[PDB]
């Protein structure tokens, strides 16, 4: 949220002039979504997925 | 004679007693409602124990912590999660230690296959600061396992 | 619950805000209560006419072991007080003895306050 | 106000919200800039039928106007005719013909529908003569006439007052063009006769239309049923059903529902039972609503007897009753006093599967409130409890006046505290149960705390609070103040009732003054209200206080006669001794048993009202015996307890007169004991004071806890004593019970 994630960016420019705590941004930044793309580009595709360590429910991460 | 019919499961009994004692001008202490809270929880009454513990508050007497463990056994025997969660609540306001009520609830939940309830009271109870016994703890765990439950 | 002793038999502890001022609740209490033989039915009411004789006769049990013992613990409290010539494991010894008397005596003064207070 | 998401198109529902949004002065054309051709003729059409709903005419108007100049979005034959009633509906009648009369100048042919909105709009305004011009005009120019565009004309005539002869012509002219007729049209033909009055002509609509094989509906024979029973003659109704059904037409059970029904608004009851033998002879199966209405006719004349064969029969016919046929049974039982009957109908009703609802929880509530059956509440209120059924505010008061009766204040409380658990605020009915159960029992610290809650409240008082107050500062033996809150109630406002007369009374003749007494007795029977028991009981009462007997003379003299009611007539009598014989005490017996309908907040008061006459009369045998045949009665559910540990007597809600005679009655009871060995209970107590008095030495002088205890010191010596811990009970322990007919009972 330094560099690229957009989403985040905007989120710490709001906090920070009300001094309300920064969160984690939890989710990619857009040099990992621009590579996913070029990847696909190549006919290859890259998916992230999160295993619960409660239940074992695989989640797909949004890339 | 009151103590007598309340262990015989008399309810209307010791009811009957309260009365004799309204009219010979003794006042019903706190003991009287415990056994009258004692005599409906026995046959599982619950509503009868609950208009008990109604009648000792608004005759002004401050309920024993007997009468509030045997009230949150019968919830957890009967199942009633929310109605132990209140009496809890009530036992916490009243300047009382709600850690062994806590686990004769959550046990009870346990024994009477209710494993969803007792996962939840007995998490509100270890998230609150309690800690329960080693015997719940490898119970809880065991019965979760068995279940299939592995997030609780 | 007369004397306020909560938690699990290896945590007994009395509360001290119910007592208000009671300093008859100590640690010789919660002893007498993991010592005294109790009988427990989950929610089962105790009949005070049973419980004025079981308490009779622990009393009758608890004056038999005092009279066993050849003095007694004011006597011996007067005993140290005149004490100027002697050891400290004397005193000590002293102590140990007075100290099992006033045990005892307290589970007698306990018992009669519980009988009093179970109505 | 926005159109709902997804009820229409997006672009649609743009349009409407943008017009809402528009400014009145602002461009219409500009909106339509963008949405144009975007939305076809039929989206502009729901967006009229969007506009007119709201009422918006205005908007509708201006772009009716612009799309007229435009070809892309030329209005149609369904936009003209939803406009047009868009502004009849609003009384805008000229804006209305201005735009029918477009038509011919937009290359629009007039069409039936267009019409139909036109006639509508000229008819809701009372101007039917012009929709009569427009239904001629449709003939001249060769428009065929649809039955909604006659219906509308029909109709319109009805509001406008036109005369039932045109409305005959209006019908004869529809079956004349070659349309089937509807019964619609005969439902007006009959709604007219109704309206004007007239039988004979709304009997020839219905022997019309059957000549012509159409089945009558409902509406037909509920209008037949208001031109009959305006002229008073609904047996023709009978006649009108007898008669199709030897034609093959047989008449539906709803025909007879709206008949019978009608019998019940004009009381006739020889009608109703012939109308369902005539009913049974069709062959038609009767229905829950027939059940209802025969019963709340039957109900409502006093036949108890008659309702009770009446269920049977319908129980027996194959047809299980509904939860509202119980619920009327259930009125009248309540009424009629029959409390114990409800409780087993309840009983009857579980074991038939039959679930119950409020109305029927708060009807049996409400009759054992009234009759005193705190049990019968109690056990209902734990069964609706226990089906997951919030209880309601009134079903809360009665089980509260239902504990109140039976003195047990306790459970009253308890179910007042309760109220407010589950959100069921109280109410004044609440408030008023409450008074009245704590002054019967002389409880004024609760009273002047409930005082102090309904100030705080901010609800008005009634006269109910103010001789709530009076009576139970009068059964509380504080007289001053009793006169002090009288005179401030007839200080502020309101009229004393015959109650509060009765209350100030029965406080004077309590408290030793007869002169009041006689002025208020003398004021009160002039105004020619049938004295009641009370003033009279009251009267014997207080001249037998000063031994007066030459007044109670006086008075029994009128009173033996009392040519007006028979109650008088029985208790002057029967405190004589005239009745006292057992073929002449059955006719006293009789007449309790009527009075033990109106409630045992009557009871109680009637009974210390004679049983002090009885007492201070000298006819003490007769105030025991009275006393005795009471208590099996139901009054006094608190007055006697035997048991083990306590034999009780309870006098906190009995006046002077009647705890004496109590007295002296469970002390010789209490003689009766120690003479066999059956053992003895260890405390005999007297509840003379009950409340928060008890832990205070004010009820150490009240006049019920002195009077108790000079009866007992003076007839048993000093053997019953004060208790050490309580300041309203006299105690006596067993084993002053070991050393104790004590009290003689004689007729003057």
């Amino acid at each position: 949220y330094k560099s690229d994630h957009i989403r985040a960016r905007q989120e710490v420019l709001g906090t920070t002039i009300i001094g309300g705590t920064i969160p984690k941004p939890e989710d990619a930044p857009e040099s990992f979504r621009l590579l996913v793309r070029e990847l696909r580009s190549l006919a290859l595709e890259l998916n992230h997925f999160l295993v619960s360590e409660k239940n074992f429910q695989i989640n797909r991460k949004e890339v | 004679e009151l103590m007598e019919r309340a262990r015989n499961r008399d309810p209307s009994g010791v009811s009957e007693v309260i009365y004799d004692m309204i009219a010979a001008g003794l006042s019903p202490g706190p003991r009287s409602f415990h056994g009258l809270v004692v005599a409906h929880a026995l046959n599982g009454d619950e509503q009868g124990a609950m208009h008990s513990l109604r009648k000792e508050l608004g005759a002004g007497q401050r309920p024993l912590p007997e009468t509030m463990i045997a009230l949150v056994r019968l919830s957890g025997s009967k199942g009633n999660a929310q109605r132990g969660l209140e009496l809890l609540a009530a036992m916490e306001k009243l300047n009382y230690d709600i850690r062994q009520a806590w686990l004769i609830l959550v046990e009870e939940l346990v024994r009477t296959n209710h494993l969803e309830e007792a996962n939840k009271v007995f998490l509100k109870g270890a998230r609150g600061g309690m800690r329960a016994t080693d015997q719940l703890y490898d119970l809880m765990i065991e019965e979760d396992c068995k279940a299939g439950d592995h997030s609780n | 619950s007369v004397f306020n002793i909560f938690g699990l038999p290896e945590e007994y502890y009395h509360d001290s805000e119910l007592s208000g001022d009671d300093s008859f609740v100590d640690g010789a209490v919660i002893a007498a209560a993991r010592t005294l033989p109790t009988w427990s039915d989950i929610d089962l009411p105790p009949i005070p006419s049973a419980e004025r004789k079981a308490v009779k006769e622990l009393q009758d049990e608890c004056r038999k072991m005092l009279a066993e013992y050849p003095t007694t613990s004011e006597q011996d409290q007067k005993l140290l007080d005149s004490l100027s010539e002697a050891r400290t494991t004397f005193a000590t010894a002293v102590k140990y003895r007075m100290h099992r008397k006033m045990f005892i005596g307290k589970i007698i003064k306990a018992l009669d306050i519980y009988q009093e207070r179970l109505l | 106000v926005s159109v709902e998401k997804g009820k229409y198109s997006y672009d649609v529902e743009s349009l409407i919200n943008k017009l809402s949004s528009l400014p009145p002065r602002g461009s219409i054309a500009r909106c339509l800039d963008i949405f144009k051709n975007k939305l076809s003729l039929n989206d502009f059409a729901l967006v009229f039928k969007e506009f007119a709903g709201r009422g918006d005419w205005q908007r509708s108007l201006r772009l009716f106007k612009y799309m007229q100049r435009q070809i892309w979005c030329k209005p149609n034959e369904h936009i003209y005719t939803i406009m047009i009633s868009l502004l009849g509906r609003e009384g805008l009648l000229d804006k209305c013909l201005e735009v029918f009369e477009e038509m011919p100048s937009q290359g629009v042919a007039r069409s039936v529908f267009s019409y139909t909105a036109l006639i509508n709009a000229y008819g809701r305004n009372g101007r039917y003569e012009t929709s009569l011009e427009l239904l001629d005009r449709m003939k001249s120019e060769k428009i065929s006439p649809s039955i909604l565009t006659y219906n509308t004309v029909i109709n319109a005539c009805a509001r406008g007052g036109l005369d039932w002869e045109g409305l005959l012509g209006l019908f004869a002219e529809m079956r004349h063009e070659g349309i089937q007729p509807d019964i619609v049209t005969y439902n007006t033909l009959l709604s007219a006769c109704a309206i004007r009055g007239l039988g004979d002509e709304a009997e020839m609509v219905f022997r019309t239309m059957n000549d012509g094989g159409i089945v009558p509906d409902l509406t037909t024979y509920s209008h037949l049923v208001e031109t009959f029973g305006k002229l008073g003659r609904l047996e023709k109704v009978s006649d009108l059903l007898s008669e199709m059904a030897s034609g093959g037409s047989l008449p539906d059970i709803t025909s007879y529902n709206v008949l019978l029904e009608a019998y019940a608004k004009s009381g006739s009851i020889k009608e109703a039972m012939g109308v369902f033998h005539q009913m049974q002879a069709a062959g038609c199966s009767p229905n829950a609503n027939t059940y209802s209405v025969l019963l709340n006719l039957f109900g409502q004349n006093g036949r108890y007897d008659d309702v009770r064969q009446l269920f049977l029969e319908m129980k027996s016919s194959n047809t299980d009753p509904d939860a509202a046929t119980y619920n009327i049974l259930i009125d009248v039982f309540g009424e009629g006093g029959y409390f114990k009957e409800v409780v087993t109908l309840f009983h009857d009703m579980v074991e038939e599967n039959i679930e119950p609802d409020m109305e029927t929880y708060e009807g049996i509530i409400f009759a054992c409130g009234k009759g005193g059956l705190h049990e019968d509440a109690r056990k209902i209120l734990q069964y609706m409890t226990a089906k997951d059924v919030v209880p309601s505010s009134k079903a809360y008061t009665g089980v509260i006046e239902a504990f109140g009766q039976a003195a047990l204040y306790e459970e009253a409380l308890v179910a007042f505290n309760t109220m407010h658990e589950v959100g069921s605020n109280p109410s004044i009915e609440t408030f008023h149960s409450l008074l009245y159960s704590f002054a019967r029992g002389g409880l004024f610290k609760e009273s002047e705390v409930i005082l102090s809650r309904l100030v705080n409240s901010g609800i008005p008082r009634n006269r109910d609070t103010f001789n709530a107050t009076i009576e139970a500062y009068k059964q509380g033996g504080k007289f001053e103040e009793a006169v002090k809150t009288y005179v401030d109630m007839e200080k502020s406002r309101c009229d004393p009732d015959e109650r509060t007369l009765e209350a100030v009374l029965s406080v004077y003749s309590c408290a030793r003054l007869v002169d009041e007494c006689r002025e208020q007795f003398e004021e009160m029977k002039a105004s020619d209200i049938l004295p009641s028991i009370m003033c009279y009981c009251m009267m014997l009462s207080v001249y037998g206080k000063t031994e007066s007997w030459d007044d109670v003379n006086e008075l029994l003299e009128e009173m033996l006669s009392n040519r007006v009611s028979n109650i008088h007539q029985v208790i002057g009598q029967m405190i004589k001794g005239n009745y006292d014989d057992d073929s002449n005490w059955q006719i006293v017996e009789y007449v309790l048993d009527k009075l033990n309908s109106e409630g045992c907040g009557l009871g109680i008061r009637f009974y210390n009202a004679l049983l002090d006459a009885l007492w201070w009369l000298g006819q003490k045998e007769r105030a025991a015996r009275v006393l005795n045949e009471a208590t099996k009665r139901g009054i006094f559910p608190e007055l006697f307890r035997k048991n083990k540990l306590v034999w009780s007597v309870d006098v906190h809600r009995m006046s002077e007169g009647g705890m004496y005679t109590a007295l002296s009655v469970w002390l010789n009871d209490l003689s009766d004991i120690l003479v066999k060995g059956q053992d003895l209970p260890q405390l005999a107590v007297v509840v003379s004071v009950r409340g928060q008095l008890e832990k205070s030495s004010a009820a150490r002088e009240s006049p019920i806890t002195r009077a108790a205890f000079s009866f007992l010191q003076d007839h048993v010596s000093s053997s019953f004593s004060f208790t050490g811990w309580n300041g309203g009970r006299i105690m006596c322990q067993r084993s002053q019970l070991k050393q104790l007919n004590i009290v003689a009972l004689t007729n003057s």
